RNA sequence: CGCGGGGUGGAGCAGCCUGGUAGCUCGUCGGGCUCAUAACCCGAAGGUCGUCGGUUCAAAUCCGGCCCCCGCAACCA
RNA sequence: AAUGUAAAAA
RNA sequence: AACGCGUUAAGCGCGCCGCCUGGGGAGUACGGCCGCAAGGCUGAAACUCAAAGGAAUUGACGGGGGCCCGCACAAGCGGUGGAGCAUGUGGUUUAAUUCGAAGCAACGCGAAGAACCUUACCAGGCCUUGACAUGCUAGGGAACCCGGGUGAAAGCCUGGGGUGCCCCGCGAGGGGAGCCCUAGCACAGGUGCUGCAUGGCCGUCGUCAGCUCGUGCCGUGAGGUGUUGGGUUAAGUCCCGCAACGAGCGCAACCCCCGCCGUUAGUUGCCAGCGGUUCGGCCGGGCACUCUAACGGGACUGCCCGCGAAAGCGGGAGGAAGGAGGGGACGACGUCUGGUCAGCAUGGCCCUUACGGCCUGGGCGACACACGUGCUACAAUGCCCACUACAAAGCGAUGCCACCCGGCAACGGGGAGCUAAUCGCAAAAAGGUGGGCCCAGUUCGGAUUGGGGUCUGCAACCCGACCCCAUGAAGCCGGAAUCGCUAGUAAUCGCGGAUCA
């Protein structure tokens, strides 16, 4: 396991210089009396003070299991060497929680997630490949310990998959399959060519928890107003004594609403409520787009370029194009290797660059 | 695509086994895996001055080595130092009678085993392989020859794409068994690969 | 698991039944012949050779 | 709110009036022909009969309330 | 008695 | 430019008008003029492409044509698809179910021997120039043999025995070769990737008759001619003709088995021939015959007839065998970016207390399914039991085992013969004769399983095979569909060998 040491051990080390001069600048903030007086102002200050502890406990923990560890096990067959193994074995145990304690901290890691695949740039190929990656990440759920419903699926005229949709159940369902956004790259000679030449082919990918809803809450009597009015057209005296038209504005919204088909007073009021929350229904249902497909994806072309993975089976290599990592294993990897890519690379270079956004200019 | 090998083609003819003896339920086995290294040792140690064919006869102790360099003067050295030097090893590693004669050749040109390994050698030495082949065909068709052929196929001149390059002149006829066509393969170690040399050329009748 | 795999086959340290086939040229397991000590394919090089006296392409 | 119709395999429709066994087309699934897909051939699976009650030996079927969809009507001053 | 996309000639 | 034109110029000249100036945009838009309208005449650009085109050449292709071929179709027999089982694969499952093969040309294929071995996978215990090579430095120990502690084995830890061969010597001792061990360096090792880097070998259309070169002639040129054409054959086989003539790789032929026969050969064989006989070719005896494995002979459209220019074809006689007598070996220039770097070799790439090495145990034998290849049957042209006759080719001395004894039996014991035309595996089965069953899920059918038992091998839970008793399943001829075979063939019956305890 000593491949994986520096790779966890280096990883808690670049935030040892950088925190170290900041919570100085914090620490040294918390002394003075004229501080504490500002109300709310000061708990973000007392705030930093909370992270000392979840970065001096690394600091502490991480340089113990370094310098004992690496001493005493240099070469002996199992006498006292081979004894300081065990003595590690909580090393891995430990190194569970600084892991865990950098993926949750997402959005809504925690939660579970959707994971919608659709072919593109590549032909019938593309439409094949992309069952290809469904029956990765699926094979990928039960593995991890997930569980695992196709909410919605549809077969290609010869390929395979025009368009899938998974559900994956179980905690932080959502947390490792993000860096599984974006377009994927498959590099292949084409099954479904004459001369079999090599082809390119393209599919993307996108991950999202769950929500929920609020329909009735917003009509609420203190919102909108109701006016009453004599009617327009016939009727008699009573149309011109009895008012029985209504106008019941939204007044935050702003939209307004007017009836008075009926001669009564109440079942106009009543059809220009039920006018009203057809209106409203729709104009949350805008607004419900922006946050539920934002979310998505920025960008993401499916078209040549786009991609962020490519797996190439010809001479055998995937490559995450953001990490730069490289690997010598398409053929396993779609089939459940993802832990090696999401674990030490993946989510790295995903909250690295939420990381550094936020901890520099954002 | 076929195209058998002519040397076993004519185990019933023309050639004679190259190894030629007797054993039985129970000792062919090893007097044939004795038998094979030794000549292991010769391909080697022996090419050195091209080493063509070499029969081994036998039937109790006995063992008749017959090399058939192009050149025996590097078999022999000078009187019988290196020849006997020879006997040396092949004792040594084999408790038995040796008996290393050392017939001769009367035309290298004329002798496949020799051209393969001829062109061959032009190959590593890093020549032309449309030209070298010509040569080596020109050279044994003048050289007397009812006819001839000489194939090299691999990366021909370190290519990315493989290939195979043609040439041949006069009678060849690989189906006749009154024909007698001398066979031999070789190598060629490069910087990008292996790379097959074939040699057939045609010598007897009837 | 190629040549430390044809010397197992060779010391035969251990058990009877253990001990098994193997070729004599290239150190294959399977289709090895006990009268020549050797696997079919190398045996059809060599018959081609005559480097294995008295055979020849039968035919009938 | 009033009067009329409807809700049955994944889609669209029979069956109810005259209670006893739920049928049709499509799709789905297995197997064929084709280099392969479709077409075509051979098999197979699939229905709480909206829901809650009532009558009956027995309810898709008859009786009643409810939810849902459809159409009509909502006129005189 | 229809269809078969998109990376190969020193 | 070629195709073609050619006193009906697309020739050679003069006069005049009309018209073109890359494709798409586009005969569109705008404007103008005409029209009842539909629409016509005149007629752009932005932008965009690196081509759009003409004629001709080779080839591929056609629900184009002519000629011709192959169990390709048809005629005919027997099959799979259905059932149970074996096996190969898909998939799913698993700690792993190691890898490859993918229409024909992957699917009883690599595997001509997965219980550990094999074995490349998994779990676990372990070793770190290491199981194997070449070479440098070093201490110690000869070579070599032997046991105890430890354990699942591997490995680890440890004791006794031992004192050979060379240099100085009476000895002591010290220096050297070889081998092993520790330490260290160079290096090993890899079934780790890439058959889209390769050799080699192989499948493939296809045993199809085809594919080319030299010189010559035609064309500006790709290229054509030859190889086309009439006749024929299994064939680019031959015949004739031909602006071509000639040659090469392919079909043939030269090799093998099987048919008839002769010579060489007499431990195979035969009262065929006489004698003897424990009447078994056992003895005398002979090479006839059979057989045995060596060399030859014979068949070539040679002979008669009809057609024909010839080649050749049709019929007949003789012949064991007539136009290739039957079967095999042999498969062109090439095509499939075919197959295999896992048989081996190999360029590049990757790992190196490890992607290498050791063992014990597991898996490759997993099962809700699907396909391929196959075995056994549904029965009376049959099943069972007893008796009786006829093969070929093969294999066997720590191997095949006659013969007698025990046992229901597989097997165990005693024990003869045999480096084998001399002895054994060895009843060949179907068939012949006899006898019973009498149309039944049955004396058909033996899947399944309970119990008992034999053999191999350290070891049969996972996971072998065989024997005996008992239990006897699906299956009454198989949906759409699909396979093989033209003669000693299909069908059917049994025997052998490789692989290997
Ligand atoms: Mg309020
Ligand atoms: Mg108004
Ligand atoms: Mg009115
Ligand atoms: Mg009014
Ligand atoms: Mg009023
Ligand atoms: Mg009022
Ligand atoms: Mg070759
Ligand atoms: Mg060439
Ligand atoms: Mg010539
Ligand atoms: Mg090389
Ligand atoms: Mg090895
Ligand atoms: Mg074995
Ligand atoms: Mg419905
Ligand atoms: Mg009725
Ligand atoms: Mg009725
Ligand atoms: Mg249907
Ligand atoms: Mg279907
Ligand atoms: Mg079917
Ligand atoms: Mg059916
Ligand atoms: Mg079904
Ligand atoms: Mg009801
Ligand atoms: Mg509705
Ligand atoms: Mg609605
Ligand atoms: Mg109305
Ligand atoms: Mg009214
Ligand atoms: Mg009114
Ligand atoms: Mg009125
Ligand atoms: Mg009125
Ligand atoms: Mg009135
Ligand atoms: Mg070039
Ligand atoms: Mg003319
Ligand atoms: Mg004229
Ligand atoms: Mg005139
Ligand atoms: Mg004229
Ligand atoms: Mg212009
Ligand atoms: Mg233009
Ligand atoms: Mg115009
Ligand atoms: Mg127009
Ligand atoms: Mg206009
Ligand atoms: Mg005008
Ligand atoms: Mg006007
Ligand atoms: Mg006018
Ligand atoms: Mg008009
Ligand atoms: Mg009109
Ligand atoms: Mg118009
Ligand atoms: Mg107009
Ligand atoms: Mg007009
Ligand atoms: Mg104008
Ligand atoms: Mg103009
Ligand atoms: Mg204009
Ligand atoms: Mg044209
Ligand atoms: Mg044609
Ligand atoms: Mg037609
Ligand atoms: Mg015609
Ligand atoms: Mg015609
Ligand atoms: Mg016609
Ligand atoms: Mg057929
Ligand atoms: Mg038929
Ligand atoms: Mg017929
Ligand atoms: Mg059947
Ligand atoms: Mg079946
Ligand atoms: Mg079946
Ligand atoms: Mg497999
Ligand atoms: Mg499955
Ligand atoms: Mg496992
Ligand atoms: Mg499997
Ligand atoms: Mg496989
Ligand atoms: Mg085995
Ligand atoms: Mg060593
Ligand atoms: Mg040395
Ligand atoms: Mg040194
Ligand atoms: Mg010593
Ligand atoms: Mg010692
Ligand atoms: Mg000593
Ligand atoms: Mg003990
Ligand atoms: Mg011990
Ligand atoms: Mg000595
Ligand atoms: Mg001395
Ligand atoms: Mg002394
Ligand atoms: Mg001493
Ligand atoms: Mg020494
Ligand atoms: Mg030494
Ligand atoms: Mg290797
Ligand atoms: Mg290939
Ligand atoms: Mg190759
Ligand atoms: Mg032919
Ligand atoms: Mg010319
Ligand atoms: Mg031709
Ligand atoms: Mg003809
Ligand atoms: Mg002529
Ligand atoms: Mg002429
Ligand atoms: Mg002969
Ligand atoms: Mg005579
Ligand atoms: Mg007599
Ligand atoms: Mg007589
Ligand atoms: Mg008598
Ligand atoms: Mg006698
Ligand atoms: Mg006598
Ligand atoms: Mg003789
Ligand atoms: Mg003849
Ligand atoms: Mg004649
Ligand atoms: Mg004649
Ligand atoms: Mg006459
Ligand atoms: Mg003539
Ligand atoms: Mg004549
Ligand atoms: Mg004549
Ligand atoms: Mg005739
Ligand atoms: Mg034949
Ligand atoms: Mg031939
Ligand atoms: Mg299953
Ligand atoms: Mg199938
Ligand atoms: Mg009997
Ligand atoms: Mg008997
Ligand atoms: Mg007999
Ligand atoms: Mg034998
Ligand atoms: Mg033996
Ligand atoms: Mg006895
Ligand atoms: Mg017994
Ligand atoms: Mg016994
Ligand atoms: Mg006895
Ligand atoms: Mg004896
Ligand atoms: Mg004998
Ligand atoms: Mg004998
Ligand atoms: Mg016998
Ligand atoms: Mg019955
Ligand atoms: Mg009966
Ligand atoms: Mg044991
Ligand atoms: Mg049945
Ligand atoms: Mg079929
Ligand atoms: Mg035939
Ligand atoms: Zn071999």
């Amino acid at each position: 396991n000593a491949s994986r040491n520096a790779w966890k051990a280096s990883g808690g080390i670049f935030d040892i210089p950088q925190k170290e001069t900041r919570l100085k600048e914090l620490e040294r903030r918390l002394e003075d009396p004229s501080l504490w007086n500002d109300p709310e102002a000061a708990r973000k200050v007392s705030q930093e003070a909370a992270r000392l502890r979840r970065t001096v406990d690394t600091f502490r923990s991480l340089e113990s299991d370094l310098q004992g560890l690496l001493e005493l096990m240099e070469e002996l067959p199992a006498e006292e060497r081979e004894a300081l193994k065990p003595e590690l074995e909580e090393a891995a145990k430990k190194l569970d929680e600084l892991y865990h304690q950098t993926l949750l901290n997402f959005p809504h890691a925690e939660k579970n997630a959707i994971l919608t695949i659709q072919p593109g740039a590549g032909g019938t190929e593309a439409c094949d490949w992309a069952e290809m990656l469904l029956r990765m990440y699926t094979r990928f759920a039960e593995r991890q310990g997930f569980q695992v419903e196709v909410v919605d699926l549809t077969p290609g005229p010869e390929a395979g998959i025009d368009y899938a949709q998974i559900l994956v159940k179980g905690e932080n369902a959502y947390g490792l399959l993000s860096p599984e956004a974006g377009v994927h790259r498959l590099v292949r000679p084409s099954p479904f060519d004459a001369s079999g030449r090599r082809h390119t082919s393209f599919a993307g990918v996108e991950v999202i928890p769950e929500v929920d809803e609020e329909v009735e809450v917003v009509l609420k009597p203190e919102e909108l107003r109701i006016d009453v009015m004599r009617a327009s057209g016939p009727g008699g005296p009573g149309v011109n004594t009895t008012d029985s038209a209504v106008r019941v504005v939204h007044l935050p919204t702003g939209i307004t609403v007017t009836c008075q088909t009926t001669r009564s007073q109440i079942k106009n009021k009543e059809l220009a409520l039920k006018i009203l929350k057809a209106r409203l229904y729709e104009l949350e249902r805008k607004k419900r787009e922006e946050e539920l497909k934002a979310l998505r994806g920025e960008v993401r072309p499916i078209e040549w370029g786009s991609q962020i993975r490519s797996y190439v089976l010809d001479k055998n290599y995937v490559k995450d194009h953001r990490t730069g990592l490289m690997r010598h294993d398409p053929e396993n990897v779609l089939d459940g290797d993802l832990m090696d890519l999401i674990w030490a690379g993946l989510e790295w270079k995903a909250g690295r660059r939420q990381g550094t956004e936020e901890v520099e200019a954002e | 695509g076929n195209k058998i090998h002519p040397i076993g083609f004519r185990l019933g003819i023309t050639r004679d086994w190259e190894s030629r003896w007797y054993a039985g339920k129970k000792q062919y086995r090893h007097l044939l895996l004795e038998d094979q290294r030794i000549r292991g040792l010769l391909e080697k140690e022996l090419y050195s001055a091209g080493l063509a064919r070499v029969d081994i006869e036998r039937a109790a102790d006995n063992v008749a080595v017959t090399v058939h360099v192009a050149k025996p003067g590097v078999v022999i050295g000078r009187g019988g130092e290196r020849i006997r030097v020879l006997r040396e090893e092949l004792a040594k590693l084999t408790g038995k009678n040796v008996a290393l004669n050392v017939q001769e050749v009367q035309n290298p040109n004329l002798s496949a085993p020799l051209v393969a390994q001829r062109v061959a050698e032009q190959i590593e030495r890093r020549f032309a392989v449309r030209r070298a082949i010509k040569q080596a065909v020109q050279r044994v068709m003048e050289s007397g020859a009812k006819g001839a052929k000489v194939i090299v196929s691999g990366r021909i001149g370190g290519a990315e794409q493989a290939r195979t390059e043609w040439a041949a002149q006069g009678r060849v006829p690989l189906h006749t068994l009154r024909a007698n066509i001398d066979y031999g393969f070789a190598l060629a170690r490069t910087t990008y690969g292996v790379l097959g040399v074939k040699a057939y050329i045609f010598l007897g009748e009837v | 698991a190629r040549k430390a795999l044809i010397e197992k086959a060779k010391r035969t340290p251990k058990f009877k039944v253990r001990a098994y086939t193997r070729c004599v040229r290239c150190g294959r397991a399977r289709s090895v012949y006990r009268f020549f000590g050797l696997c079919r394919i190398c045996l059809r090089e060599l018959a081609h050779k005559g480097q294995l006296p008295g055979v020849r392409k039968a035919s009938w």
